[PDB]
């Protein structure tokens, strides 16, 4: 399963207890209209948590779109050790069921928060 | 020591068979690719380079001179070809290309 | 000391955490007791995967995806296998008809049925249960 | 003229070429294999391979065939293919066709 | 530049004064005859030194023969520190001018002669 | 401390140890005198390699073998190029038109002028001479 790659960079907030996933942008992305392009928009979501729940900008036929979003995990830092966060690209072709071309999630209780975490995330596309 | 490097043209082959492998294994037969097999390939790792991902019909008729509906190794290995031809080729009468 | 049978695969820090709700995932922590199996052997051959003391009991859905947590329907039991290349093999019996042996995500999750076959290299699964020697 | 950014699988399609652009910029034209390109590139790339290096004669006849003598840009890419298939077939094509 | 692999346990003489290059055998060698496989023998060489030279014994059609040739590396070990000893490959197929099919070096200074210097040496084809 | 300059290419462990009889290889050693030459710019762009104290000065054959020894030849000058990969790069002008600027084999030696284009990647030498900072 591949869906290209996604550069972000995570900070967190010790203040009011948010994780700030500030994500650069996402490369390679597989199509769905028709055209060789998808209307990709990443949807954060979390584990059984769910507290939390946001929608991107549509980005119309773009398999490698630029944007900077940003995603507040609503979640003491305390807490984001049981807290698996999953990163699912959305398509919005409009027209049929728009499919999750792909996604990605990392095991916050692995992601010491020391500062900031920025790295090039690999996309996949995981049909889930 | 182990896992020594072969040349470059048994790297390319192998990356592509195990690939092809990984698909030709989903249904019966680990070596036929059967329709949707065939149409899991170009639906996931091929939006680009034939971006047709509603007639794989045509292509599989195209493919599959016999028309038995299993892209035996030698027959599947055709689209390769038509994928090795399509990066230079595309469309080299209106687009243009790149 | 027949106890938590930890299991994972693909090379990178990863187990197998199970939870009640059903959504297990390649969790690569041992903090949290949730990495933990009763892997043994059931009948000859049959080895069963329950998340007693820990978890819940596996009961894949039609070999394609992986899940348990309500019963331990016979979609868990599998043949227990080795490979020579330092790896544990389980062949799923209630699928093995269509040569479907229980494969996982180690990025992702238990559920490759579909992908169960030669092709993914994730059906290796290295075990590190607390055998009796 | 050339390639910014590709896939996973573009990659190892490249590396090839880039033997090939390394290769077929020796007399005239690196955008045609010339036959003290080719000799070359058998007897260097494909030494085991393709054991037939001296008779790489019939190949070329066999490849060129508008017979221009310039081993076009698919017409060459043909090699490959043969190389590809001979891991798996050892001698066993024949066939015989107008 | 490719030819293949050859398995080799070079062990040093310190009362006659020769290195011994006891090679086990080569893999995966090239071919040269019409058909599929060539007479390849290793040529023992060495850098302006020359002061060593033998012939193995022809391997009729074969591109994984073995053999284990004894090659006494006339030079004291003191010496060896400027000698850079030389293996090539050449074949024998009997009928055009033998090719040199590949060959393989190391600089014996950077060769810490401490007991036996065993490797899967990697052989490539030198077109000299 | 313009002296003694180091050249090679290819990472691993190997010097350009230059002999009087031309016979020039990839010693991956820095005990004897003799991986060291004197590369300067002679002209605007034109840097030339002679390693007068240590070994001799370099006279490409036609590109395609690198060598030296006899005289420096035309074929010795090289256009000073540098690439963002922490490598140098030097044309070998004198056989520019064909595309072609100096390559050498770290496991071989220098003499890959027919080779020398986008694809060797030997073409890029890390320099480690002694400049004056």
């Amino acid at each position: 399963e591949k869906l290209g790659k996604l550069q972000y960079s995570l900070d967190y907030d010790f203040q009011n207890n948010q994780l700030l996933v500030g994500i650069i942008q996402a490369a390679e992305l597989p199509a769905l209209d028709m055209g060789g392009t998808s209307d990709p928009y990443v949807k954060v979501f979390l584990l059984p948590d769910k507290k939390k729940k946001f929608e991107t900008k549509v980005h119309r036929k773009t398999l490698n779109p630029v944007f900077n979003e940003q995603f507040t995990f609503k979640v003491p830092y305390s807490e984001l050790g049981g807290k698996t966060l999953v990163m699912a690209v959305y398509d919005f072709d409009r027209f049929s069921k728009h499919d999750i071309i792909g996604e990605f999630k990392v095991p916050m209780n692995t992601v010491d928060f020391g500062h900031v975490t920025e790295e090039w995330r690999d996309l996949q596309s995981a049909e889930k | 020591m182990a896992a020594e490097p072969l040349t470059e043209l048994e790297e390319s082959i192998e990356t592509v068979v195990t690939t092809f492998f990984t698909f030709a294994r989903q249904e019966g037969r680990k070596d036929s690719l059967s329709v949707n097999e065939f149409k899991e390939l170009v639906t996931q790792q091929l939006p680009h380079l034939l971006k047709d991902v509603g007639s794989l019909d045509e292509k599989m008729k195209s493919l599959d001179v016999n028309q038995d509906s299993e892209l035996k190794f030698n027959e599947y290995w055709r689209l390769i070809g038509e994928l090795a031809k399509e990066i230079r080729k595309k469309k080299d009468l209106k687009i243009r290309x790149x | 000391y027949k106890k938590p049978k930890l299991l994972y695969c693909s090379n990178g820090g990863h187990f197998l955490r199970i939870l009640p709700d059903g959504t297990v995932d390649g969790t690569r922590d041992r903090s949290d007791q949730h990495i933990q199996l009763q892997l043994s052997a059931e009948s000859v051959g049959e080895v069963y995967i329950k998340s007693t003391e820990t978890g819940q009991y596996l009961a894949m859905d039609t070999d394609g995806l992986l899940y348990g947590s309500q019963t331990p329907n016979e979609e868990c039991l599998f043949l227990e296998r080795l490979e020579e290349n330092h790896y544990n093999t389980y062949i799923s019996k209630k699928h093995a008809e269509k040569n479907w042996f229980v494969g996982l995500k180690k990025n992702g999750s238990c559920k490759r049925g579909p992908r169960t076959h030669y092709g993914q290299k994730a059906i290796l699964f290295l075990p590190l249960p607390v055998s009796s020697d």
